[PDB]
């Protein structure tokens, strides 16, 4: 009976970038509730003007939440390359939506290191747009069967960040929420407070 | 239009040194300033965007800073592959403009050249022209002297030199000297030599050959 | 995998026109702006203009307004740049560049992101009245140590020629010297490579020379003189 | 021209900690992995340990697991190996190897190799270079590189323009504890009064660069 | 640890015939993570074959490999002069990656050494130490004797010998014998000789000089 944005932004724990969470309607997109979490940077909404979002209607709205590090926040954008952009979360080049990222060193960092947030390091192919990969197969440096053995020329495809409060901003955790505005040939379910 | 003055024109530093380049805008351009790297014969490669943001895959030794009119590009530890010409570009207002460019050169230890000599091919001798070549491979510094001798007679004005850019790996240079003669004048003599003088050589190194031997 | 492949180098007379293509692949073509930047031999970079790959709307720099036209073909994912009324100041290497997508901030203001993340290999346009001549490739034969062999690419116009070794399989120790402008107005360069002297009797060394303005492709086998 | 270039030789008194590094160039570094081995003069090769530059995971040999630390810096494309508590028998030539890895696939074998850097575990002394003068046949001349600690000295002839017929003998260890070797070359006797012969000796531990001219005695 | 047995420890064979080298594993090794390396004397090793049977790039067809679970074999079809080096096998299967002991290969006809003698230089005589050198160039086999004579008095305990490895072209050796004396003892005598005995010499070859003549 309303758009529960807090459930995505006020959530206690975000998902790892290789297993990014998706949530998706029938509601009023009152985006002001997101400011309880302060403005950050680079809304970088592509194809969508956010000051018009309060008087626009869409079929659905997809909130993809995860956590990466600082110097990778720039990869969450159409047509970007890199570790996260190729092997974890891929945005399409015709992406009509927004990306809201903010520092969370206060939330996702512990003195011993938050090794719960993980990211994919090896993959034989680059990810298609909005494609999730939760594989655990050990990649082999070469063309051989590790048979699960993680060691010589046989690498665990996932690595942990290990966020600590003492890291630089380029290595500090950042919470990311990607908002995809789905306009299908169907009745609109999410309207702005001004319709 | 907005004018970008890039400084210096060129500089030479050793591997591991701190390199600093400056770019001043004629007007306030906020942080809308990018830094590109162009290797010889290649297209410009974006290293920094929006004054201080690193492009994906750019080493952490590269950095940018500045807001307004003065901007700084910094390499914290110069590496052999960093050989190139660097450009600053603003997009605060069209038309987009680029800086004059800054050519980065590397200072390394003295390396003596390896000298080779190449007689003209029979396929070229069929054409009436003979091109003898003298190669000076992998040397530093750039300065060197090549002297052509035909039957011990010194030549001049019938040769042209060509130097390669600083190799992106060993930071050395390579030079080629082409001597051009007519087929009659080439067949009229016997000994053909190129004498090389360089800082890494205690004595001039002469590479020679005899025609038809 | 974002690839921008430009057309071959051309030579045009002063006053004529030239059209350079840039085929894009590996990404959604109509989602990005395409810019053109030219660089004169030994000079800096000069921004020419921008084209929207979806609608085709263009914006040119003032000094090129009236001489340059940028077009786009979505079915082939190709951006074209045509320059008319050519002068000697237009002889340059022309690059097609792709920056990321522009965006909006919170206050609803259009934010441009014009930092060129991808580039084409460039296209050399030579404005000259001289004729096009294909080069001649002569072998530079070698005579446990280290030997040096190569290929002399002589008497061609205009630049450039591209020389590889063993179809690109041999890149170690290869030095392709810049072309010298002889007194005859023709260009001549040499491409050399240093190899082990023990490999002279086993490995085959073939230099592949390409001069596209004259449609010349030559594979010269370099052997020791016998 | 894919290659793996490392630092020169270091010579450090016992008890200290030594840092060796290999910088790779020409290929995608993050995809590959670097193995570190060592070989003593006259003995077989021994495997110290291997690290994955992309993952950062380092595996060490059981013998040296406690005393080695293998790290990597991905910004400069460099792999580091640190040895703590240097013991006198640890003197050896250290190598670093890595397969030729592109972005997509990796070469199945350790294709590329480092040049090999020697490590000696006394004080440093620069050598003295003395001429060994020749006296249509064949003459022999050379250079005696005497009284240097430690190895190695590198001797070229005419800055490398003279290689055929050159014998650089393995260094001998004198009773004083200093090393000495000789580098000789046989030339035609008809060139002793035409061609100049200069031996270029380099002892990098002592920053000694010498170019000695060898003439027939008069 | 996986012990690598190498057999034989030494292998003396003339060039031309088949060469077989065995690498034995302490326990079964998956025939894929395995490589063969050639270390030339005073050189970095270089890979020949990986996966026991797959030839690497740049190696001639004459080298081949036989792979099994515990046995591994390297066969040279035609032995070449530059193929005389040490061969090591390595497994990448289980850490630690042990190395084989290495099978050294050598051989040629008897070649007599060319003997030269070098008096101490004046520059060295300034320092108080005199070094007389005796060179034995290009000989085979490796066994030979040098004997020093100072005024026909045989010397012992003041000479050191050094030998180069087998040359890559002619498969011969070279030796250098250094006689170290004090300047006073060097000036107290006149004749200095080195006498060489070798299989290629029917009589001992003596090379001598006179001090200051």
């Amino acid at each position: 009976n309303l758009c529960p944005f807090h459930e995505v932004f006020n959530a206690t724990t975000f998902a790892s970038v290789y297993a990014w969470n998706r949530k998706r309607s029938n509601c009023v997109a009152d985006y002001s509730v997101i400011y309880n979490f302060a403005p950050f940077f680079a809304f970088k909404c592509y194809g969508v003007s956010p000051t018009k979002l309060n008087d626009l209607c869409f079929t659905n709205v997809y909130a993809d939440s995860f956590v990466i590090r600082g110097n990778e926040v720039s990869q969450i954008a159409p047509g970007q390359t890199g570790n996260i952009a190729d092997y974890n979360y891929k945005l399409p080049d015709d992406f009509t939506g927004c990306v809201i990222a903010w520092n969370s060193n206060k939330l996702d960092s512990t003195p011993s290191g938050n090794y719960n947030y993980r990211y994919r390091l090896f993959r034989k192919s680059k990810l298609k747009p909005f494609e999730r990969d939760i594989s655990t197969e050990i990649y082999q440096a070469g063309n051989k069967p590790c048979n699960g053995v993680a060691g010589p020329n046989c690498y665990s495809p996932l690595q942990s960040y290990g966020f600590r409060p003492t890291y630089g901003v380029g290595h500090q955790p950042y919470r990311v929420v990607v908002l995809s505005f789905e306009l299908l040939h169907a009745p609109a379910t999410v309207c702005g407070p001004k319709k | 239009d907005i004018q970008l003055t890039q400084s210096p024109s060129s500089l030479s530093a050793s591997v591991g040194d701190r390199v600093t380049i400056t770019c001043q805008a004629s007007q306030d351009i906020s942080n809308y300033l990018n830094w590109y790297q162009q290797r010889p014969g290649k297209a410009p490669k974006l290293l920094i965007y929006d004054a201080s943001n690193l492009e994906t895959g750019v080493p952490s030794r590269f950095s940018g800073s500045g807001s307004g009119t003065d901007f700084t590009f910094t390499i914290s530890s110069l590496q052999p592959e960093d050989i190139a010409t660097y450009y600053c570009q603003q997009y605060d207002n069209p038309p987009l403009t680029f800086g004059g460019g800054t050519k980065l050169e590397i200072k390394r230890t003295v390396a003596a050249p390896s000298v080779f000599i190449f007689p003209p091919s029979d396929e070229q001798l069929k054409s009436g022209t003979a091109s003898v070549v003298c190669l000076l491979n992998n040397f530093y510094p750039r300065e060197a002297k090549v002297q052509w001798k035909v039957d011990n007679a010194l030549q001049s004005g019938n040769s042209q030199e060509s130097v390669t850019e600083q190799d992106s790996k060993d930071s050395t240079y390579s030079l080629s000297s082409t001597l051009t003669l007519s087929k009659a004048d080439y067949e009229k003599h016997k000994v053909y030599a190129c004498e090389v003088t360089h800082q890494g050589l205690s004595s001039p190194v002469t590479k020679s050959f005899n025609r038809g031997e | 995998q974002v690839q921008l492949v430009q057309s071959g180098a051309e030579v045009k007379k002063p006053g004529a026109s030239v059209k350079v293509s840039c085929k894009a692949s590996g990404y959604t073509f109509t989602s990005y702006y395409m810019h053109w930047v030219r660089q004169a031999p030994g000079q800096g970079l000069e921004w020419m203009g921008i084209i929207n790959s979806s609608g085709g709307s263009t914006s040119y720099a003032q000094k090129f307004q009236g001489r340059v036209t940028m077009t786009r073909d979505t079915s082939t994912s190709t951006v074209y740049m045509e320059l008319s009324s050519l002068r000697s100041e237009d002889t340059a290497v022309y690059y097609c560049a792709r920056p990321p997508r522009n965006y909006y901030d919170r206050s609803g203001y259009y934010q441009r992101a014009e930092y060129f993340q991808h580039w084409g290999q460039g296209t050399l346009v030579t404005v000259s009245s001289a004729s096009t001549k294909g080069p001649s490739v002569f072998p530079l034969a070698p005579s446990g140590g280290t030997a040096a062999l190569g290929c002399l690419v002589k008497d061609y116009f205009p630049e450039p020629v591209t020389v590889s070794w063993n179809s690109g399989a041999l890149t170690s120790g290869v030095h392709t010297f810049p072309a010298v402008l002889q007194s005859s107005g023709l260009y001549s360069l040499s491409s050399v490579v240093t190899v082990p002297s023990s490999s002279l009797g086993t490995q085959t060394y073939i230099c592949n020379v390409n001069h596209k303005p004259s449609n010349t492709k030559v594979d010269k086998r370099v052997e020791p003189k016998s």
